[PDB]
């Protein structure tokens, strides 16, 4: 185990041996094994959607406040990107809803049949492409290009993954949660924190502390 | 044995088999075999560079020998900016899947490609080769690279950082702490913002 | 010999005719996905090295080398055959890249070696 | 103590507390947020 | 359905005016600061900001100058109801699941105890409380044990009448 949630606890048994396991399951959703496997997939698959969603928020966002590129902020990026798109919007969405169906259709009877996605006569001549890897969540072949996951820090590069995705998850929520809090982007946010920590912050948003549950705020003010 | 701190505890998987150890691993960074190979690797390459780095930076009459070394890239060349970047990606390419594939597997290339005569010495090290890399038989010295390589690496962040907060080369630093060293440091000049 | 130098080539590419043991995927790893690859290649290079009922002939014999070949000169033809499939998807891309004939361009990079190529322009990167 | 504690568990004493939490929940939110009709 | 929005209802604005009238004429019999007064106002204020409330949720309004509630899903998601029913219908759903699915997971803790119906008059208090908190995931849970099989009762097991 990757360690301990809570100092003290007692952590269940059926996460022992996972990666990135801190035995952190109070509400025991993964006390089944068959939906801890399907947990497992689906946090994998959530962690590399938030991990490139937040690299491609804050990486325009850095160079952006590094003076180098311009490109739109991420919540009117839709906007900016779709007038100068030369496919229409509703297109985007049946090309969107298409090749998603095709690839986690794919993914899916891979999770129920290991490997069956790669045997032969499975795809079109190029099954050798998805043999898998029988780990669930870890598909290899075209998805580890370079190998590495046959190296001897494929169980550290694991680990270093799902914690790397649940900072990111974190974050991306953090991203949606700021901006519908304050009107302004990450990096602003950071700025305004870094020049007054105490006075901004979500206490003084005026959305995440409702002036109606929380009467003190407009009396225990100068 | 020689520690960065005499009379205290030295962890169990650093006992002098690498040069330059010291006992210096206060947050236990590489111990896993792997990931301590790797960062021997890693700060041979760092340290290398670096030292070039550092030589390549002191070093620098000429219009473009009196520019500062961070403002470099806007002197003007025979290429675009773009050009350099990409033949440098390529060269470097080539030569670290070289590297690469001989740290994965020792001695794998070791071989001219197209002079099956000329090939590099066997018993090579990953970060230590021969043959015309070695072309004198200089080969105690470990210590002195890594020494040197350290020193180096300190010397291109204070570069870097020097040239971060106060917006001086590093020889205007130097003649600016040699002006009054009591005022003149990283003391005050950074306390008056 | 090797397209990586200390790589280790898989076994079933090993015997073949211009095999430099280059398959990290693993696409030929079945001998039935192997032979009409094998096909696909030396089709694909005859095709490219020149540039109904032909092409339904060609499957009609049930044998296995005469898809394919109906030793030094097939490695001969294969190393050519790749270097006109890479030329033509080159012409393709530099005259999407560009505008212009795959001739002219080279006499724009024989007079700009440092200053014109697929670095300069706007396309390849943005 | 264990056996007065075994009588606030018998079930009239625990829907009282647990009536009087849910209530009292649903006076508070009302008095804080008046007149909720819709979300 | 031909209503109109509240904000821009006669008959919304009238009511309003109505009310204010009503609670202002009652007014005019005690003196400021004095405790029916304040009473008073303070209910006023609560009108005041009633309809206003409920004319910028966009509820539509009938010939009655009152609010009606949409509760067609297609018809709240399209034109902006969806917190009339829609979203109340979610709420409730996910709080009745969590009752239900606590309720059954302390009957089957107690089935197994020596004395089953004494933890159903005499409640375990922090067994109960223990329950009580994880029926937040029951979604996942029930679901799990509707694709295993192990959620329903087999019918060769449950008592019947002869027929
Ligand atoms: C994660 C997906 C996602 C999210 C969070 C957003 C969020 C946003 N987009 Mg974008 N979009 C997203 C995906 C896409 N958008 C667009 C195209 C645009 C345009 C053209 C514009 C936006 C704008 C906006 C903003 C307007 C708010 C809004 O309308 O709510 C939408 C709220 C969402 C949560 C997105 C849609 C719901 C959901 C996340 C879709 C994906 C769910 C899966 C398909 C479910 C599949 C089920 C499986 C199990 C079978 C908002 C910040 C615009 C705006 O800023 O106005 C100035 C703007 O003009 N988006 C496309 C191309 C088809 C997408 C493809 O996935
Ligand atoms: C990825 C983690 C992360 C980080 C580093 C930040 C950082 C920041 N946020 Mg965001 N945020 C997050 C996730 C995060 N947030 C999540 C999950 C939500 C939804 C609840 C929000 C919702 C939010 C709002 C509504 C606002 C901020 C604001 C801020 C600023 C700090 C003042 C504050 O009010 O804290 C936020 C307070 C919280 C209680 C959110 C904490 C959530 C994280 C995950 C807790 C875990 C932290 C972790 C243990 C240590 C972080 C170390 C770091 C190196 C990752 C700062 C720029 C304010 C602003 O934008 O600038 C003035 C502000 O108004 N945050
Ligand atoms: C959709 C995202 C998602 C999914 C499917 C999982 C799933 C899993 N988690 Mg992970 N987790 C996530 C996000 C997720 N997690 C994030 C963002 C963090 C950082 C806070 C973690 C931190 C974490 C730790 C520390 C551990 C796990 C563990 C586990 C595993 C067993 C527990 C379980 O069965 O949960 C099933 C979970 C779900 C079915 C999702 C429930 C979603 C509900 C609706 C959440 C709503 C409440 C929440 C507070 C709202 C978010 C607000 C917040 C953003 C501010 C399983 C693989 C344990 C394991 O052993 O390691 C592998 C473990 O020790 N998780
Ligand atoms: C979750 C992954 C994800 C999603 C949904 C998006 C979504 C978007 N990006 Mg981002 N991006 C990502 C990951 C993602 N990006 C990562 C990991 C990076 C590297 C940091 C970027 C770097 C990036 C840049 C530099 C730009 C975008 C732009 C865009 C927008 C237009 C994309 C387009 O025109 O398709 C084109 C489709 C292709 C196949 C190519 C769109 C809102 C553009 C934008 O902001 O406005 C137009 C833009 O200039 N993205
Ligand atoms: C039409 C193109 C094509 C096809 C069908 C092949 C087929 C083959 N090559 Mg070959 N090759 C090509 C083009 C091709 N090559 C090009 C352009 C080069 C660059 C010089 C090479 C260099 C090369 C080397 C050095 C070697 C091979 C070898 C092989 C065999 C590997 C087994 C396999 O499963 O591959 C099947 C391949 C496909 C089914 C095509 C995959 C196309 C992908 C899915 C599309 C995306 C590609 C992307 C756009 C680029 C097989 C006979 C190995 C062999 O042992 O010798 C015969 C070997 O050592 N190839
Ligand atoms: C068990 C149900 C319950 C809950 C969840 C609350 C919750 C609350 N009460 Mg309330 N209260 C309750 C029952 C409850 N009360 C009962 C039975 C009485 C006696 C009739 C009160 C008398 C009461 C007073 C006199 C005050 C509160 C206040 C408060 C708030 C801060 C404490 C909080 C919203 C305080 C307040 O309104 O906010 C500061 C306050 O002054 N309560
Ligand atoms: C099935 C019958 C039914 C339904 C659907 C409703 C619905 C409603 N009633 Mg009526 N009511 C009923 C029967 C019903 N009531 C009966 C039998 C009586 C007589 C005892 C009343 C007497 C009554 C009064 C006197 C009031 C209501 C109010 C309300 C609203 C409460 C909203 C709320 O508190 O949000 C809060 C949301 C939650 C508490 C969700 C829980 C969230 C947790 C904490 C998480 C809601 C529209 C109030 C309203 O203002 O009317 C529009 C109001 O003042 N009700
Ligand atoms: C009791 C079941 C019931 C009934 C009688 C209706 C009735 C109606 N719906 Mg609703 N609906 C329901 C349940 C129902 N709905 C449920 C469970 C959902 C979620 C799946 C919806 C989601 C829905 C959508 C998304 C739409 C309707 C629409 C409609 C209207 C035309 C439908 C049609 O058949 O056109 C032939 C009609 C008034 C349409 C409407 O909004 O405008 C006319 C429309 O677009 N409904
Ligand atoms: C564990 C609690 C529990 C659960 C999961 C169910 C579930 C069910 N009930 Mg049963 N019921 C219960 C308690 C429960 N009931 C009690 C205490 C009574 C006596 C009042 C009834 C009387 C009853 C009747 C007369 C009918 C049902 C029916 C049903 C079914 C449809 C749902 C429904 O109609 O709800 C309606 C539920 C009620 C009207 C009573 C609910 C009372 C509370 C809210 C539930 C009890 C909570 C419990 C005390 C929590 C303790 C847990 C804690 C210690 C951790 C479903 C099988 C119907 C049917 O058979 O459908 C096919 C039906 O006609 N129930
Ligand atoms: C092997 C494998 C292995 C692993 O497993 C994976 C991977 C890696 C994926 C793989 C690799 C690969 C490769 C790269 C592929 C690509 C290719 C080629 C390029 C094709 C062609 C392509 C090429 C060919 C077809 C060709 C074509 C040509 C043609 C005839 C042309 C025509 C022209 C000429 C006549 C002239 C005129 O006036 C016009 C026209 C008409 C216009």
């Amino acid at each position: 185990k990757a360690g301990n949630w809570l100092p003290g606890s007692k952590t269940p048994a059926y996460l022992e041996d996972l990666p990135g396991s801190y035995g952190f399951d109070p509400l025991k959703l993964g006390e089944d094994p068959a939906s801890l496997k399907w947990y497992v997939q689906s946090e994998l698959v959530h962690s590399r959607f938030a991990m490139a969603a937040v690299a491609g928020i804050l990486i325009p966002e850095v160079l952006k406040a590094f003076g180098a590129v311009n490109l739109p902020v991420w919540y009117e990026a839709g906007k900016y990107a779709q007038e100068s798109s030369p496919i229409p919007f509703n297109t985007l969405i049946a090309l969107e809803i298409f090749a998603f169906n095709f690839v986690e259709i794919k993914r899916w009877q891979d999770f129920k049949k290991p490997g069956s996605q790669g045997e032969e006569g499975s795809f079109v001549g190029l099954e050798g492409f998805f043999k898998g890897t029988g780990e669930n969540g870890y598909p290899g072949g075209v998805f580890d290009p370079l190998g590495l996951s046959k190296g001897p820090g494929y169980e550290a590069m694991k680990l270093r993954e799902i914690k790397n995705g649940r900072l990111a998850m974190l974050a991306f929520i953090g991203f949606a949660s700021q901006y519908l809090a304050t009107g302004k982007g990450p990096i602003e946010n950071l700025l305004d924190h870094l020049s007054n920590p105490l006075a901004n912050n979500f206490t003084t948003n005026g959305t995440s502390l409702p002036a109606q549950a929380h009467p003190l705020l407009s009396v225990l003010k100068p | 044995r020689a520690s960065w701190l005499p009379g205290s505890e030295i962890p169990s998987y650093l006992k002098g088999e690498l040069p330059g150890d010291f006992g210096f691993d206060p947050l236990r960074l590489g111990e896993d075999p792997a990931a301590l190979k790797w960062y021997q690797q890693a700060e041979l390459q760092n340290g290398r560079w670096a030292m070039l780095a550092a030589a390549g930076i002191l070093f620098v009459g000429g219009p473009a020998a009196a520019t500062p070394w961070f403002k470099a890239s806007d002197f003007t060349y025979f290429a675009p900016t773009s050009t350099l970047f990409i033949v440098e990606l390529l060269l470097f390419a080539w030569v670290e899947v070289r590297r690469y594939q001989d740290m994965v597997k020792p001695g794998s290339t070791n071989q001219d490609p197209i002079f099956s005569q000329y090939s590099l010495p066997s018993g090579n090290e990953p970060g230590y080769p021969g043959g015309i890399f070695d072309p004198l038989g200089y080969s105690e010295l470990k210590l002195k690279e890594i020494k040197n390589a350290r020193l180096a690496m300190l010397a291109v962040l204070g570069f870097f950082v020097q040239a971060k907060t106060t917006g001086k080369t590093p020889l205007d630093s130097l003649s600016s702490h040699l002006a009054d060293p009591w005022s003149n440091n990283v003391f005050g000049i950074e306390h008056a913002r | 010999g090797n397209w990586l130098p200390g790589s280790d080539t898989p076994a079933y590419l090993d015997g073949l005719p211009g095999s430099f043991g280059f398959d990290p995927f693993g696409l030929g790893s079945t001998p039935a996905n192997l032979q009409r690859f094998q096909e696909a290649e030396l089709v694909h290079s005859r095709w490219a090295m020149a540039g109904a009922g032909a092409e339904a002939q060609r499957n009609a014999e049930p044998d296995a080398e005469k898809r394919k070949y109906p030793e030094e000169n097939k490695l001969k033809e294969l190393k050519n055959g790749r270097l006109a499939m890479l030329a033509f998807v080159g012409f393709i891309a530099q005259h999407a890249a560009t505008g212009k004939g795959p001739l002219e361009a080279l006499k724009l990079h024989l007079a700009d070696p440092w200053g014109a190529n697929f670095a300069t322009n706007g396309v390849s990167i943005p | 103590m264990k056996n007065f504690t075994t009588y606030l568990s018998t079930a009239p004493v625990v829907a009282l507390i647990w009536f009087t939490f849910t209530a009292g929940l649903l006076i508070e939110i009302n008095r804080f947020f008046p007149d909720p009709l819709v979300f | 359905s031909g209503l109109t929005p509240c904000s821009e209802s006669k008959g919304f604005a009238k009511r309003q005016k109505n009310e204010i009238k009503a609670l202002t004429k009652r007014l005019k019999q005690y003196e400021e600061g004095s405790a029916p007064s304040l009473a008073l106002k303070a209910t006023i204020e609560r009108t005041e900001k009633r309809f206003a409330n409920y004319g910028n949720a966009g509820l539509l309004c009938g010939t009655d100058g009152l609010p009606h509630l949409i509760s067609d899903p297609g018809l709240a998601l399209r034109f902006g109801h969806a917190g009339e029913t829609l979203i109340p219908t979610v709420g409730f759903l996910y709080i009745a699941g969590w009752i239900g699915t606590a309720g059954r997971d302390y009957l089957i803790a107690s089935k197994g105890e020596a004395k089953p119906r004494e933890k159903e008059y005499i409640i375990d208090v922090p067994l109960a409380l223990k329950i009580s908190a994880q029926g937040a995931g029951w979604p996942f849970r029930v679901i799990r044990e509707l694709q295993k099989g192990t959620l329903l009762e087999k019918d060769s097991n449950i008592t019947v009448s002869p027929r």
